[PDB]
Formats: structure tokens, C-alpha cells, sequence
């Protein structure tokens, strides 16, 4: 039931590719392993969504045997400012056990996004961001 | 000159 | 507030790629291949925008059964950046309306991104000299400026069959 949130500075402070790699590092705590590989495999899909600003108001949600992590992205003046950013490491293993990562996805891109994601992972999924 | 990506 | 040229570069890079994805999506194609190349495309575009060497970003949309262009989308770079501006925008509305105008595509139309650069550019891994598909019998159309951050801008156009 524990919920933790992080907020990463994205475009134009970081490009969408860089933004996702920073989120990968947060979720793997620098550990190289199968989870990092799955997350790296969907890089292009996740970066495309970040460029769409999909995580601005609907967050990337990681669930696990442990806390639920919400990850938002800041853009434009907020990203350069950094005032609302929280990029601190996580005190826990955010993908422990039966883990999943939900990417917010505009309704009209669900078709190709979910199909692209399913080629690399049954744990990294997409959800209609209109529902939150 | 044009550049393309080769995997 | 304060911004840097690298901020303008990053904005134009992400939104050129966002726009091209939109073109692919709204053209009825699968953006999966564009996602597979996002990392490579980002690093090349960001690098050559940063050095001022990027002239054009080009998306060829071709018929794989004949290998001829069906349509082509160009974004020409305009190097008018200023340190005292700060304004930015991306105008994808016009892109949407131009998609009917670019032409009917085959169901499995494939696409390929290419980058036109100045001769003295720095090398970027995996990118090497390539060749344009012929535009003979095609007509260029212009949409004006579709992305800008602080004077660094992208002018979008498309090529249709005549
Ligand atoms: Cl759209
Ligand atoms: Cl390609």
C-alpha cells in the first residue's frame, strides 16, 4: 500500500531518450540484469511516449513486492527550473518479485504501443492516460 | 551528402 | 527565463521526432520501426543540430514492392537561434491536414529516416553515406515552420505524386 513518487526533468533539460534511461537507472538502482534488459528493450516506445508528454499528468507506475512508485516528468520551463523535480534514488528494490511497469499512453496510440511493447515484455504495459 | 543508419 | 542552445537543440530534436511519429501514425502506418530507431535517430539529430551541421531531416515513405517513393516528409533546419528569445512551440495541426494531401499509401508502406549534413560534420556511430530515392515525377509542398525553440526552427514540407 506504500506509495512513493519521483519527478524527473525531461525535455528540454533531458531529451526523451535520456529521460527514459534516467528512469531505467532509478528502477534498477544501477543493477544490470533481466529487468534492466526488458526496460532497455522498450526504450524507443517509452521515449516516444515521453516526447508526447504522456507522463506529465499521468505517471509511469511501477508495482512490485513492495511500494508502488509513481514517476512523473516535467517539461519546458519546469524541466529547466527543476523546482518540482525529485530524482533521488529509491530506498527499496522497486521491481522486487512480481513486478510491472505501466506506461501512460494516449488512447489513440494504444494499438501500436501495446503491440510494440508485447514483443519485448509481458510486464511493461501501457494504459489509457485519460483514465489516469 | 545524405546519411542513413545501418544496424 | 534563462535557457541554453542545448535546451533549444533538445526541444527541436524531441519534437522533430514526435512530429515524424505523428506523421507515421496518422498516415496509417505502424510506428514500431520508428521506435526501434529512436535512440539512433536522437543521437544523430541532437549531435548535428548541436554543431550546426544538420541541414534537413527526411522521412522517405516508400512502396517495398517497387522501392519507389510514395511520399516524403522533409524538415529543413533554420539556424536563427538567439540567446535572448526563449519562446518555443510545435505546430502539428498543419501536419495533420497535410496527410490526406501527401497521397494514398500501400497497406505495408515502409519508411526510412535520413539526415542531410554539412561536409565537415563529426562521425556518429552507425550512420554512413546513403542515397536518396528519386523524387522525379513528385512535387514538393511546404507547410512553413512547424517547430521552433528560440530561433532554431524546422520548416516542414512533403512531396506528393503529380
Ligand atoms: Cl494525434
Ligand atoms: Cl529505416
Amino acid at each position: 500500500t506504500t506509495v512513493v513518487s519521483r519527478t524527473f526533468r525531461s525535455s528540454p533539460h533531458r531529451d526523451a531518450l535520456q529521460t527514459w534511461d534516467a528512469i531505467v537507472e532509478l528502477l534498477t538502482q544501477g543493477k544490470d540484469g533481466t529487468a534492466r534488459s526488458e526496460l532497455r528493450a522498450v526504450t524507443g516506445v517509452a521515449a516516444s511516449l515521453i516526447a508526447d508528454q504522456a507522463p506529465k499528468s499521468a505517471p509511469i507506475v511501477a508495482t512490485c513486492d513492495g511500494p508502488r512508485t509513481r514517476i512523473y516528468c516535467l517539461f519546458d520551463e519546469d524541466a529547466i527550473d527543476g523546482d518540482d523535480a525529485n530524482e533521488e534514488v529509491l530506498g527499496f528494490e522497486p521491481l522486487k518479485g512480481d513486478w510491472g511497469v505501466s506506461l501512460p499512453c494516449p488512447k489513440e496510440q494504444l494499438g501500436w504501443v501495446q503491440s510494440a511493447l508485447k514483443k519485448h515484455s509481458s510486464r511493461i504495459i501501457a494504459r489509457d492516460l485519460s483514465q489516469g | 551528402e545524405v546519411m542513413e543508419f545501418n544496424p | 527565463a534563462t535557457y541554453s542552445y542545448t535546451h533549444s537543440v533538445t526541444y527541436v530534436t524531441d519534437n522533430i521526432l514526435k512530429s515524424l511519429k505523428d506523421i507515421i501514425l496518422l498516415s496509417g502506418l505502424d510506428p514500431e520501426h520508428f521506435a526501434d530507431r529512436w535512440e539512433s535517430n536522437t543521437r544523430a539529430i541532437k549531435t548535428w543540430l548541436g554543431t550546426g551541421d544538420l541541414r534537413k531531416v527526411i522521412l522517405e515513405i516508400y512502396n517495398p514492392a517497387t522501392d519507389k517513393l510514395v511520399t516524403r516528409w522533409d524538415i529543413d533546419i533554420v539556424y536563427g537561434w538567439s540567446d535572448g528569445d526563449g519562446s518555443f512551440w510545435t505546430d502539428t495541426e498543419q501536419l495533420k491536414y497535410a496527410i490526406k494531401k501527401a497521397g494514398l499509401l500501400p497497406s505495408q508502406a515502409k519508411y526510412k529516416l535520413m539526415l542531410d549534413t554539412k561536409p565537415g560534420r563529426p562521425d556518429v556511430e552507425g550512420w554512413s553515406k546513403g542515397s536518396y530515392r528519386s523524387t522525379d515525377g513528385m512535387v514538393k509542398q511546404s507547410l512553413g515552420s512547424t517547430v521552433e525553440h528560440s530561433g532554431l526552427a524546422g520548416q516542414a514540407g512533403y512531396w506528393r505524386q503529380r
